[PDB]
């Protein structure tokens, strides 16, 4: 695999 | 005899590699729903529709108590998506402390790459600050409201245990989940969980990079993310100096690289070939800082192999990222890990479910002397 926040 | 906390103890589940959830409940009369926990964002969210990958989500029609923001919410993550309605309802965590608030809750209707064939989970559980909540910092977080309306003490902490199961204890901690001292890193600033780390080491070699370079752009705590995420030119030293420590054995060059998996017979795992690795973390006091080291155990995960099979394999789970570097599950399953919110802390112990062999086991040391490490921070 999970991958949680990005900045798009 | 049994610790105050004990009936949060074992309140979490999962799949290996697939995130830890929590029951809670939501509305009135009860919807409970699995919720993946989540310390590297900061919006709470659910389920709200049918999707193919759900086997129950929130039906707000049926929620006496559910309350309309009138709002859309889109939240972006590394990897996924999700769109959905803003509301409000009446929140409890049933293996959690004893206590319902009403929340921001963010009703989920479509989605990107979110949702995880049979994962059971349904939603997800932010639990950073406000700072980085959608679609803006007046959207209180979850933990945030829980503060603000009941006596819960400002502070939890995880177990994480790797193979699926674990602990969140709400408003304290339980001294049965780790050994050993607990070793506090300030909190940097308060959006996600910023940390700032001051050395890496290798089988106890150290990397000898700048310290900035741990820290381009910023080091965080990230319970939603499975790996361990370095900053490419950390990345890229680590990788060369895991291989020169596991030279006994070659492996493709794709395996370091997450593109490839390696198997070997059930039960002959040869751990003792890879290496330890170490990273230290600035201290509470002046030029201190403290160690925590994870084994092979922990950076190589195993692909279920669900039914039972002869063969073990198991996938290297240390990346490359570009934003920064993420302590991820792989971090996290050595230790028990408090989140000091009300005195701006993390702390680490080792934790008492962590797996390890009977030759070495995951560490938390200190004291150790770091100079200079205040410039080690992305400004």
């Amino acid at each position: 695999x999970v991958q949680f926040l990005a900045x798009p | 005899r049994r610790g105050s906390f004990v009936e949060m103890v074992d309140n979490l589940r999962g799949k290996s590699g697939q995130g830890y959830y929590v029951e809670m409940t939501v509305g009135s009369p009860p919807q409970t729903l699995n919720i993946l926990v989540d310390t590297g964002s900061s919006n709470f969210a659910v389920g709200a529709a049918p999707h193919p990958f759900l086997h129950r989500y929130y039906q707000r029609q049926l929620s006496s108590t559910y309350r309309d923001l009138r709002k859309g919410v889109y939240v972006p993550y590394t990897q996924g998506a999700w769109a959905g309605e803003l509301g409000t309802d009446l929140v409890s965590i049933p293996h959690g402390p004893n206590v319902t608030v009403r929340a921001n809750i963010a009703a989920i209707t479509e989605s990107d790459k979110f949702f995880i064939n049979g994962s059971n989970w349904e939603g997800i559980l932010g639990l950073a600050y406000a700072e980085i909540a959608r679609p803006d910092d007046s959207l209180e977080p979850f933990f945030d409201s829980l503060v603000k309306q009941t006596h819960v003490p400002n502070l939890f902490s995880l177990q994480l245990c790797g193979a699926v199961g674990g602990s969140m204890i709400i408003g304290g901690i339980d001294h049965s989940l780790y050994t050993g001292s607990l070793w506090y890193t300030p909190i940097r600033r308060e959006w996600y969980y910023e940390v700032i780390i001051v050395r890496v080491e290798i089988n106890g070699q150290d990397l000898k990079m700048d310290c900035k370079e741990y820290n381009y752009d910023k080091s965080i705590v990230d319970s939603g993310t499975t790996n361990l995420r370095l900053p490419k030119k950390v990345f890229e030293a680590a990788v060369k100096s895991i291989k020169a420590a596991s030279s006994t054995e070659k492996f493709p060059d794709g395996f370091w690289l997450g593109e490839q998996l390696v198997c070997w017979q059930a039960g002959t795992t040869p751990w003792n070939i890879f290496p330890v690795i170490s990273l230290y973390l600035m201290g509470e006091v002046t030029n201190q800082s403290f160690r925590i080291t994870i084994l092979p155990q922990q950076y190589l995960r195993p692909v279920e192999d669900v039914a039972t099979s002869q063969d073990d394999c198991y996938k290297f789970a240390i990346s490359q990222s570009s934003t920064g570097t993420v302590m991820g599950a792989v971090i996290m399953e050595g230790f028990y890990v408090v989140f000091d919110r009300a005195r701006k802390r993390i702390g680490f112990a080792v934790s008492a479910c962590h797996v390890h062999d009977e030759f070495r086991t995951a560490a938390v040391e200190g004291p150790f002397v770091t100079l200079d490490m205040e410039d080690c921070g992305y400004n």
